[PDB]
RNA sequence: UGAAAUGCGCAGAUACCGGGAGGAACGCCGAUGGCGAAGGCAGCCACCUGGUCCACCCGUGACGCUGAGGCGCGAAAGCGUGGGGAGCAAACCGGAUUAGAUACCCGGGUAGUCCACGCCCUAAACGAUGCGCGCUAGGUCUCUGGGUCUCCUGGGGGCCGAAGCUAAC
């Protein structure tokens, strides 16, 4: 946008590093890793970001939730600046 | 929940012969085994109308086989119905 | 009999003696209901992202058990009857979902 | 003591903005409040309380009256969705109050409580 | 609030901090997605249970499709008994706008919305398009299983389109 549309995303391809490397998706403890799959707030990021497929996120999510109940990961965190 | 091993057992009690796993005889069984299993469940959670549906297929499903078997060998019919103490 | 995983959080003020006494009871509890502790992992103490029972940190004990399904939701009860026990969450021991890179 | 001129030097600056009025607040580093002004506190009575001035102006009185207890630097805390955001802030950034941090904490129900007819659609 | 007023505040409200009770829904994921016979169904967890798709070709051997009547299921609302009742809100109470407002706007508020069992059975219950089966170009995106796996083969969802169809769309 404005004359950019800012929606030009050439199917990524070779996605940098695919966001990390080799980390389960049903780890109801492995925070260290999960902490990255969340916006400034415990707001699970969309597909647009991260770098996951169908069944995957269905899991990542199903997990992050299982994590919050363990008090490991956050539901909603405050915003700095702006 | 069951139904994983017992199966063999039902299959083996009805298999019209070493290896028969699909004869009408057997099917009925297997299916009855399931029905009884579901019926039971249905008495506890009486509001699971959906499952109550699957009940009716099988219920009809099994019945149908019996209707086929009943016409294509009354001789084996008596025995099976009777070998499960069924219908009426 | 299926496997499971029992997560369990406790108070941060407890002394090696108190915790040790609770676990002993957790363990005994499990067994009272056909549970066979396969593993365990005192990863205790971490930085909770939200105060649980007003406390911002907790003991994370993790037990794997091959229980008789029919009891799971009962232990989960008896584990949560203890004051020192803040939260409990049993889950099915689901295969690895290796994924990334 | 009497009315006691208490020194605080630092505290909070909660700001509530919405389609109706803008309430700024001053507090001690432990939540406890010191002094709050608004749009109402200064003339402005009707829709003039949701007037962006309702931000600064109040967000000046919060300050002035808040510098009287020392406070030189504050940690801002925005809330609500409407107008007046940042203004109330900038207002403090010229008020004489150094601004430590700016944070957002607007409370959005993870879907609970049926909103009033007045609220329902969006797109 | 378009402006306002009723309304709530010095028995000190709002705004901020801490703690407690309660009901209801359940963010972000979430979608152009999924599942279900339809109605319909999304925090998580366990358990009991239905259906379904694929791979293997292993078993039965036409055992099949449809389905008048019957029976069962069937949003919301409403009805009965009992509980619960945070927010919302018919009726109703006031406020304001109007030439007049038993209305649009505003502040309260009862049934109700909630759960249990029982009753009602309707619907733009719509894909407004019965079920099953065989046949007739493709391309493109997408969900899900197999695959000699960014290519081919199965199931499901959208898009554009051969022939053909259609009163046209
Ligand atoms: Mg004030
Ligand atoms: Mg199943
Ligand atoms: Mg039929
Ligand atoms: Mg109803
Ligand atoms: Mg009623
Ligand atoms: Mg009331
Ligand atoms: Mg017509
Ligand atoms: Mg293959
Ligand atoms: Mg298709
Ligand atoms: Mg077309
Ligand atoms: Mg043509």
């Amino acid at each position: 946008k404005p004359k950019k549309e800012a929606q030009r995303r050439p199917s990524r391809k070779a996605k940098v590093k695919a966001t990390l490397g080799e980390f389960d998706l049903r780890d109801y403890r492995n925070v260290e890793v999960l902490k990255r799959f969340l916006s400034e707030t415990g707001k699970i990021l969309p597909r647009r970001r991260t770098g996951l497929s169908g069944k995957e996120q269905r899991i990542l999510a199903k997990t992050i939730k299982r994590a919050r109940i363990l008090g490991l990961l956050p539901f909603t965190e405050k915003l700095v600046r702006k | 929940p069951i139904t994983k091993e017992e199966k063999q057992k039902v299959i083996q009690e009805f298999a019209r012969f070493p290896g028969d796993t699909g004869s009408t005889e057997v099917q009925v069984a297997l299916l009855t085994l399931r029905i009884n299993r579901l019926s039971e469940h249905l008495k506890v959670h009486k509001k699971d109308h959906h499952s109550h549906r699957g009940l009716l297929m099988m219920v009809g499903q099994r019945r149908r086989l019996l209707r086929y078997l009943q016409r294509e060998d009354p001789e084996r019919y008596r025995a099976l119905i009777e070998k499960l103490g069924i219908r009426g | 009999m299926r496997r499971y995983e029992v997560n369990i959080v406790l108070n941060p003020n407890l002394d090696q003696s108190q915790l040790a006494l609770e676990k002993e009871i957790i363990q005994r509890a499990l067994e009272n209901y056909g549970a066979r502790v396969e593993k365990v992992e005192e990863l205790g103490l971490r930085r909770l992202a939200y105060p649980i029972a007003k406390d911002p940190q907790g003991y994370f004990l993790w037990y794997q058990v091959e229980m008789p399904e029919d009891r799971v939701n009962d232990l989960a009860r008896e584990l949560r009857i203890r004051d020192n026990v803040r939260r409990v969450m049993v889950v099915k021991s689901q295969e690895p979902f290796l994924a990334n890179a | 003591k009497k009315k006691v001129k208490r020194q605080v030097a630092s505290g909070r600056a909660y700001i509530h903005a919405s389609y109706n009025n803008t309430i700024v607040t001053i507090t001690d580093p432990d939540g406890n409040p010191i002094t709050w002004s608004s749009g109402g506190v200064i003339g402005y009575k009707g829709s003039r309380k949701g007037t962006p001035y309702a931000a600064q102006l109040a967000a000046l009185d919060a300050a002035k009256k808040a510098m009287a207890y020392g406070m030189q630097s504050v940690d801002v805390i925005v809330r609500g969705t409407g107008a007046g955001r940042e203004q109330a802030i900038r207002a403090l950034q010229a008020s004489g109050l150094q601004v430590k941090s700016i944070v957002d904490d607007t409370p959005v129900p993870h879907n609970g409580c049926r909103p009033k007819k007045k609220f329902r659609k969006a797109s």
